[PDB]
RNA sequence: GUGGGAGAGGGUGGUGGAAUUCCCGGAGUAGCGGUGAAAUGCGCAGAUACCGGGAGGAACGCCGAUGGCGAAGGCAGCCACCUGGUCCACCCGUGACGCUGAGGCGCGAAAGCGUGGGGAGCAAACCGGAUUAGAUACCCGGGUAGUCCACGCCCUAAACGAUGCGCGCUAGGUCUCUGGGUCUCCUGGGGGCCGAAGCUAACGCGUUAAGCGCGCCGCCUGGGGAGUACGGCCGCAAGGC
């Protein structure tokens, strides 16, 4: 399986406004993805988290979702 | 005395019971059921069988209102949390979609002693 | 005077007399708190991920600024007191840390 | 807080000669500046304990560089002290 | 000094969503809850389940780690401001300015105390239901102090690495956080795991020493009696030294 950053451009980890990309590090549900699946370094992930949570308070990213099938 | 066509069907499962409410596409219920609604009383209510029959009884009771397409919402976990969706599938209701909506806090409330 | 970024998300449904009004009021705020305005991006109509003030959408603003520090908080208070402004997020500017460089 | 403008203005104020960054004088100047900042910050905020410890420390340093200075040249010490308003 | 950096380090103000409880409304019957089984309890004055709206308190899911910061206690949503500690590079400045530290002073989880707020969930005491030979307990249903905040006391702890601080010296290997570099790799600085020499009663410790040394502080001297008594000091008290 692909890790996110493996398929991706050279992109701001610090942009909370760009949803197109930030969406890719969310799960099927609103959950921020483990490093296992984001292929991100330690620092990187740590920044990514904070930029997500920002974006979330801005209504751009989902705080939580609902799971389909089941 | 509604004739509701398509509709939502929620399944709330616990370790103590299952209940199913069936409802209209804007959210108001139509009929419901539960392990205690049909025969069972004690612990017996949270068996998966009881979950089945609750599912069914509510779904036939929905036939009476004229239900056909149903969208499923599921909340909780218990035995026959699944068995209810199994019955509900082959019930004679065409299942639109299943969903798991189980509510979880972002960690706000102290739990009871049984829960930590 | 430091460099910040003001995000404003306000009620979508506005018409023109209205929208130009709240925008000029935001302006009168920034002038009044000593905020030089380096750039603006008006994104506008956008689909929110979750309903905000009963409404599925929002209208989007972004302002780069240089303003004195001890004001930024009060400036944000006054920016919020407006009814139609549903979120204000002010953020200290940062440089762009990249990835997959 | 303390920016390079302010910082420098003080170091060029207390240097023993042009170019000196680390003279005893300049260290006690800069110290004493930071000290004053912080004790103003705890004029409010009496509940900030960790900063307070920091200040006990800062103070400790200042006092040591003075103790030294006075041992070495008493005169330049009296200078430093009146100039800074201390002890 | 300069120039970079990482961080739940502290303080102050704002603010976001999830969830619980409650209240208003809709639709909707006969149960819900709960347990090994049950019963108290709640429900026809309409509950549970479902939808929409409001109010209020507390705590911050995923990220999250075997991670980070802090002198310790301890510290996790986001934002801003106020502030502490620390690390690397540059080799620029002072020129031994150092280490430790009896007393003192300050910090010090939780519970607890005082005065005034607050009160959702939880919950000592308490009230009930069970279980049992009995149940004063566990298990179930309620519930007050408390938990929360402001200010002032209290000063304990398995306050644990059960390992005082500082410095120098003594194979490596492996995982890792964070700097710098000519970036299979080197080189600082933290976190772990194996293991040289050595140590150790053993277990184990082993460049994060329990090894080889030096400095300084604390402490120990069979068990019970006993952290008791008397005395002093602190404390509103509880009680502490
Ligand atoms: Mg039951
Ligand atoms: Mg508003
Ligand atoms: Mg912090
Ligand atoms: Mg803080
Ligand atoms: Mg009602
Ligand atoms: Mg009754
Ligand atoms: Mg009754
Ligand atoms: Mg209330
Ligand atoms: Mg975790
Ligand atoms: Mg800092
Ligand atoms: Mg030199
Ligand atoms: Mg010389
Ligand atoms: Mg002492
Ligand atoms: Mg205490
Ligand atoms: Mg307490
Ligand atoms: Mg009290
Ligand atoms: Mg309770
Ligand atoms: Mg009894
Ligand atoms: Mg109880
Ligand atoms: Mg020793
Ligand atoms: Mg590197
Ligand atoms: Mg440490
Ligand atoms: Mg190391
Ligand atoms: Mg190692
Ligand atoms: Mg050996
Ligand atoms: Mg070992
Ligand atoms: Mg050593
Ligand atoms: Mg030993
Ligand atoms: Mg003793
Ligand atoms: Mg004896
Ligand atoms: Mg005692
Ligand atoms: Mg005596
Ligand atoms: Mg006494
Ligand atoms: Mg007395
Ligand atoms: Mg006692």
């Amino acid at each position: 399986k692909a890790k996110v950053k493996a398929t991706l451009g050279e992109f701001d980890l610090r942009d909370y406004r760009n949803v197109e990309v930030l969406k890719r590090f969310l799960s099927e549900t609103g959950k921020i993805l483990p490093r296992r699946r984001t292929g991100l370094s330690a620092k990187e992930q740590r920044i990514l988290a904070k930029t997500i949570k920002r974006a979330r308070i801005l209504g751009l990213l989902p705080f939580t979702e609902k799971l389909v099938r089941k | 005395k509604r004739q509701v066509a398509s509709g939502r069907a929620y399944i709330h499962a616990s370790y103590n019971n299952t209940i199913v409410t069936i409802t209209d596409p804007d959210g108001n219920p139509i009929t419901w059921s539960s392990g205690g609604v049909i025969g069972y009383k004690g612990s017996r209510k949270g068996t998966p069988y009881a979950a089945q029959l609750a599912a069914l009884d509510a779904a036939k009771k929905a036939m009476a209102y004229g239900m056909q397409s149903v969208d499923v919402i599921v909340r909780g976990t218990g035995a026959g949390r699944e068995q209810a969706i199994r019955a509900l599938q082959a019930s004679g209701l065409q299942v639109k979609s299943i969903v798991d909506d189980t509510p979880v806090p972002h960690n706000g409330c102290r739990p009871k002693k049984k829960f930590r | 005077m430091r460099r910040y970024e003001v995000n404003i998300v306000l009620n979508p449904n506005l018409d023109q007399s209205q929208l130009a009004l709240e925008k000029e009021i935001i302006q009168r705020a920034l002038e009044n708190y000593g905020a030089r305005v380096e750039k603006v991006e008006e994104l506008g109509l956008r689909r929110l991920a979750y309903p905000i003030a009963k409404d599925p959408q929002g209208y989007f603003l972004w302002y780069q600024v240089e303003m004195p520090e001890d004001r930024v908080n009060d400036l944000a208070r006054e920016l919020r007191i407006r009814d139609n402004v549903r979120r204000v997020m002010v953020v200290k500017s940062q440089e762009p840390f990249l990835a997959n460089a | 807080p303390i920016t390079k403008e302010e910082k420098q203005k003080v170091i060029q104020e207390f240097a023993r000669f042009p170019g000196d960054t680390g003279s005893t004088e300049v260290q006690v100047a800069l110290l004493t500046l930071r000290i004053n900042r912080l004790s103003e910050h705890l004029k409010v905020h009496k509940k900030d304990h960790h900063s307070h410890r920091g200040l006990l420390m800062m103070v400790g340093q200042r006092r040591r560089l003075l103790r030294y200075l006075q041992r070495e040249d008493p005169e330049r010490y009296r200078a430093l002290i009146e100039k800074l308003g201390i002890r």
